[PDB]
């Protein structure tokens, strides 16, 4: 139960505010259902796509420390930084029910002496790009909707357990409580007429 | 136009330099946070962290998660992974679908 | 306001035998008659169910309570549907849903202005109700062994079809809805094998 | 002082009493203590409290308990203000009147009403129950070439914590704002349990300010009720979902109230902050606060005060 | 109680025209004046907008409806906001509870014991009013552009921080208010760009 | 007409008096008009628009001011329907009794009752507020083999806009319908403000169809009625999954509730409408839809009618 | 036995009087049934039943209807258990009184009231309403020194 | 109806300092005695607690006052298992939710018709809630060496029942509650090990 003001305008308020509170409840399942529908979709392709990175990376991160293990090391150290490539991102806000969605797009603005092996290892990195940009975007998609599941579905939870329940409740007190007083009034002036 | 950073070790993360990337290398855990930290409030889009790195920092990672930006993405090194980012997948499958789909 | 805790209501309900009680949310959607099938009750139904059990000789009583049967259930698949999404269907208990809603659309729902569906004899509700609960007899059957839910709803289309016009059938041409009866056992063997 | 049963209104009257002098000045507080069928226990409580700290010899007390005819409690209450008025009137006191429980003066005020047959006005109570309380609260404030002033606290019971009874109700239509205690706040273990927001002062506008008090206290009261309300709002959304979706802000104002309950409003029955003390003590948990949500503030106040 | 169902209250409203009610709700909040605006009516301000139209010469009564329309939709929208979170909401739709949300808090909001905010002649009223909607409907134009919600609310903290304090400038710097406006149009339009 | 205090009920009352007409031309139409409990300006409001507008010479009004005795307030409505039975039951008139304020008139029962020291009474008002509510409202309809008629549109306020006050609860109870005035219509600029969901006529089945209105009138109604109920909840829809997650059937849905509000019923207090003209706006928010959501009507009115 | 409209208190009712002995012996146990304010038909399925069953055999039953005048139902569970009260304690049987329904009992008990001009209590019933209910239920228990006993399950 | 703004319940709440409001909720789950510990109140709780501390000279106050934050917070993290769900919460969280079990079921729920549970003597209710109280801080320690919230459970399996059996031992036995504590230390710190 509520604690609120026992009456006539706050009982005629709650009831209006139960009325809100049941279609919104369907509302909010409606949403989680197509909600988590997509994300099962986006998920699997995380799985995918992550799987596929770790593997990638790796081979070309070993071949990278297999590689300038036969380089002399103050060559490798002022190769990198050339730089001489400016890589930077560009974010777009795309929505999927209600979610802000990431939308990542690559933008833009090497040594002679570097091995062929060593070349191997350097655009090997290049190859993974792409390939890391949308595991970023695809990741951070379904971050930010499991965020979205758990909040509608500890909403939809507190909805039914707790906010209804203590709105049906406090707007049958309110009302059997003026049912009693105009009951008590009455009787009163039966009385008093009698005077 | 915003950012991407990168953390992990100079054996693996290195050649992320040759793209522009602000890469360093962070060996404690108030280096990681603090540095993560920092790129967030200098509005970095992306960062890219060795698993070996972020299990050292865990807090700070998931205090992102419900972020846009920035998307914080756990790749591995030279050594392999942990399992951890390809389980963090399973976390958050189970806390919104009860039943394995994987 | 529709509120049945009314004095009138509450007095009238200790004496009477028979309770019709009507829906606000039935009579819109145009529900009729807007009887709550699950508020209601009739002290006379087991009473009743045996004398028709003779009048027909037919386990008339038993086709009643597997009417009611489906329909209880349908309530507490209901709120499963709600509380969690409508999956896992289980086949079974999805099938119970199409087949409550055959009942409240193709038998609890009448037109009262409609020419010959303002009247339906005994002879007629009890071919009607047959034929319904025998489609969810042979489609639970041939469910186990072996098909899956919606191969049942793409080829039973035109046949729930004759169902849900089974009320507009004419008093004198009451052997069609005998014949939609045993339409309804060749179509899902008809997929049956092969499927 | 609103309170309810349970609810720790003796120590707040009592800490108040202990605690008051106004500045510019070092005077005394004459108080007088009226107690109307309250139990022993409530009535030992102020007596022991009063001797402790020597405001016993500088008092007047009447005694009505619970073991008292109840009829006696119709006149109590008449009796020390009387003897108020006469110490601040007549011999020129700074007064302090007392009362309690003013709950239990209503309900004998009903029993008269429901012994002679009275046409009955809201539950039960008499239909001149406003103006016969007004008659007791009325008699308090200074009068003009006069030095006595008589400073009225009484307190009052809402029965089931209803604020709309029409005992705290017509009270509060009397009476130049209200002190709450609230139940929600005391199992929180906040001492004293003042809710602020429904709490209220009407003559606190020409009483503050320079001369009066610090130059920033208007600014930073108005800007603390609605940081609160917010505050109270957004915690009121903490519970139902996690703190990490709701905006920062949001989370900094829940934060806020957290801090506002805990540090400014639970000072303890044996604290005494000045007045310079309360206000820097607000510029503190406004200071977690970006100044562009500061609307109530002006900007030179800002540039002077905040941290 | 505060119950405006009792008698004296509710034949009080068969007899006049105008209705300015209070809630405790605003007054805890110290909102002042707490007058409800979504109960409260007048059956004046039809007349009373062609008047103040007139001796102005600017659409008032256009501006005056357009603003009590958005805090209408903002107390429709604010039913979901306590149901479902406040991000969630469409871009043009948490524009309307910026807008509503400055016209409370900029413009309805009034102490009564600050010098300069306790009186607000009828030019100050008005180029308050019109700096408050101008922004929505500036900002509603860049967000049918492209823009987005977020992207536009940071470039204007500056100019929404004038706007809260629009209130609190004496009536002889009214072109002080007037410069918040054509700042407001300025700013955005780097923004979009 | 079920309104509240702030609502336009004066400007619909008035709207009603003046616009009102038999469209057979061989049939006298009056109008009685019945001022209850009414404060001076809106009482000359409707007898100075009464006149502009030359209303006055079809109709008889009856005001009855506020501060005037409560016996006038009581005898005020019998005063203006015993009028009414005389120019229809007696001169063959059809007569349109309009009286409001209701609300008024029981507050004048209630003052009268407690004089004779009578006790509430449910809410305050008398036990006998039903039938007296009755004795007056019922005094209308056909009578059979007599030329003329009374048809009544009683105008009240609703206390604080709740369904289950007295004046409007037992009102429905002797009445058949009402329309509703909505607080959230008003304030979004909607005049008339008739919400059109709640409201309801239980008798416009028999004043419509063929010789009396088009053929078309009940299907347009029924598919208005339900593409509205239909476009508001996809409005519903859209604030919480946002303009993306709706289907494109939906979306003209969503837009067309809107429109349906801003154009259909906002006429406007000054804008009269033909049963023709009205109809024939039903079609053209009914072109919204797409053809496939148009296959319900029978074809042979979409042919004929756009 | 706390039941509602539509429930299946009627048969409970039936099924337990048909079905009450004690592992005592063979003949010193008896039912004492109640019917108050119930429709006629409800009556009727009782005084067949207990007639079918042979159950009448045993007992002995007071009947009093909806329509009867609200006094009379008030005065039938008092009948009950001095019947009841006279076969345990002065024959040494013992008793089972089955009493329903208390609903209409109480609704008797509101009726009378009102017609005396007293001042009603919570949702309108007899401030007294527990006592009165209280001076039927406490009728019941063991007795020192005496044989039988009765017992009570008011519907 | 169990409604306690019933007037004869409100005037008596005026003049008395104690407080025992009895649960219906708590009756039909069998919890007796049905005392709601939130609801209740008593105001000589901060006397008693003076008085216990220098006729036990023990830190009495301190056991009932960390006793009933461990009840109060348990009513904070139930409302977020019923949103969320009991795996959500974290070991500390958990372990807090086992700890307030104990308390409800091992020391406030008394049968009063046990021959030995009906009455609990001064001393044994303070070796009793000394147990209860020592399993908490050693498993909150134990948590912070590592150890899992799931270890401690089945890992304390043996121990967990001697306490849920503490109030049926005998007045002349209290010893045998005492030793308890030694038991909960060396297995705790055992697990923290294996």
């Amino acid at each position: 139960r509520l604690n609120v003001n026992p009456t006539r305008m706050e009982l005629t308020r709650l009831k209006k505010q139960l009325t809100t509170a049941t279609r919104g409840h369907k509302l909010l399942k409606d949403k989680q259902d197509e909600l988590m529908r997509q994300f099962i979709l986006l998920i699997r392709k995380n799985n995918e796509l992550r799987q596929a990175i770790e593997k990638e990376t790796q081979t070309a991160m070993k071949d990278f420390v297999l590689a300038k293990s036969t380089v002399e090391e103050a060559f490798i150290d002022e190769l990198l930084a050339l730089p001489a490539e400016n890589v930077s991102i560009s974010v777009v806000e795309k929505n999927i029910m209600s979610v802000k969605v990431p939308l990542m797009n690559f933008q833009y603005d090497g040594y002679l002496h570097s091995n062929a092996e060593l070349d191997r290892s350097i655009d090997g990195f290049t190859q993974l790009l792409p390939k890391l940009l949308k595991l970023a975007e695809v990741e951070k998609t379904c971050q930010l909707m499991a965020e979205e599941i758990e909040k509608t579905r500890r909403r939809v939870n507190a909805l039914e357990y707790m906010t209804i329940p203590q709105l049906e409740e406090t707007i049958y007190y309110i009302k059997m409580k003026l049912e009693e007083n105009e009951r008590a009034e009455v009787t009163r002036l039966i009385k008093v007429k009698n005077m | 136009t915003y950012k991407i950073g990168v953390v992990g070790d100079k054996d693996s993360v290195s050649p992320f330099r040759l793209f522009g990337f602000d890469v360093q290398h962070g060996t404690t855990k108030t280096e990681i946070r603090k540095t993560i930290d920092e790129m967030a409030k200098n509005e970095y889009g992306v960062i890219y962290i060795t698993e070996q790195c972020a299990n050292l920092v865990p807090e700070t990672i998931e205090r992102y998660k419900g972020q846009l930006t920035p998307a914080i993405i756990l790749i591995p090194s030279h050594q392999g992974t942990l399992g951890i980012g390809l389980e963090e997948i399973q976390n958050s499958v189970e806390k919104a679908v009860g039943q394995n789909i994987l | 306001g529709g509120d049945i805790s009314e004095p009138v209501t509450q007095n009238t309900l200790r004496v009477v035998k028979v309770f019709w009680g009507l829906d606000s949310s039935l009579a819109q959607k145009r529900h009729f008659p807007s009887i709550n099938w699950i508020q209601s009750y009739s002290l006379y139904s087991t009473e009743v169910g045996r004398y028709m059990d003779q009048i027909l000789q037919q386990d008339w009583s038993d086709m009643v309570t597997e009417g009611m049967r489906i329909l209880q259930e349908e309530e507490q698949l209901n709120e499963i549907v709600r509380l969690v999404g409508i999956d896992s269907l289980s086949d079974n208990d999805r099938l119970t849903l199409e087949v409550a809603k055959s009942i409240r659309e193709d038998y609890l729902q009448q037109n009262a202005f409609d020419d010959v569906d303002t009247f339906t004899s005994r002879e007629k509700q009890f071919n009607m109700l047959k034929v319904i609960l025998t489609f969810g007899k042979e489609a639970r059957k041939a469910l186990s062994l072996g098909a899956y839910f919606n191969e049942i709803m793409e080829g039973t289309v035109a046949v729930r079809e004759r169902i849900s016009r089974s009320k507009y059938i004419p008093e004198e041409e009451l052997a069609k809805i005998s014949s939609i009866n045993e339409e309804i056992k060749e179509t899902i063997q008809l997929i049956v094998s092969e499927g | 002082v609103f309170s309810g049963s349970g609810l720790p209104h003796k120590e707040l009257a009592a800490q108040i009493a202990r605690q008051a002098t106004v500045l510019d000045s070092s005077d005394d507080f004459a108080v007088v203590f009226a107690a109307i069928g309250i139990t022993f226990e409530e009535a030992e409580f102020f007596m022991e409290d009063f001797r402790q700290t020597g405001a016993i010899d500088r008092s007047v007390m009447f005694m009505n308990l619970a073991n008292d005819p109840a009829i006696e409690r119709i006149a109590t209450p008449r009796m020390a203000l009387t003897a108020a008025e006469y110490l601040a009137y007549e011999k020129g006191m700074h007064v302090l009147v007392i009362m309690t429980d003013m709950t239990n003066y209503a309900e004998a005020l009903r029993e008269i009403s429901a012994a002679r047959r009275e046409v009955p006005g809201r539950r039960g109570y008499p239909g001149y129950l406003y103006t016969n309380l007004a008659t007791l609260f009325e008699r308090a404030g200074r009068i003009r070439g006069l030095k006595g002033s008589v400073t009225q606290i009484p307190i009052l019971t809402m029965p089931e914590d209803d604020k709309t009874h029409p005992i705290p109700d017509l009270t509060g239509y009397i009476t130049e704002g209200q002190i709450i205690l609230t139940r929600e706040l005391y199992k929180s273990g906040i001492q004293p349990p003042i809710d602020v927001l429904p709490s209220l002062s009407r003559l606190k506008d020409k009483g503050t300010g320079a001369g009066k008090t610090r130059e920033d206290h208007a600014a930073t009261m108005n800007q603390l009720f609605a940081a609160y309300a917010q505050g109270k709002q957004a915690k009121e959304l903490a519970v139902v979902l996690g703190e990490s979706a709701l905006s920062d802000i949001d989370k900094i104002y829940a934060k806020f109230a957290e801090r506002f309950e805990n540090e400014y409003v639970n000072q303890g029955f044996y604290t005494n902050r000045t007045i310079t003390e309360t206000l820097d003590l607000g510029w503190e948990l406004l200071a977690m606060l970006p100044r562009t949500e500061l609307k109530r503030i002006k900007d030179d106040l800002l540039d002077k005060y905040l941290p």
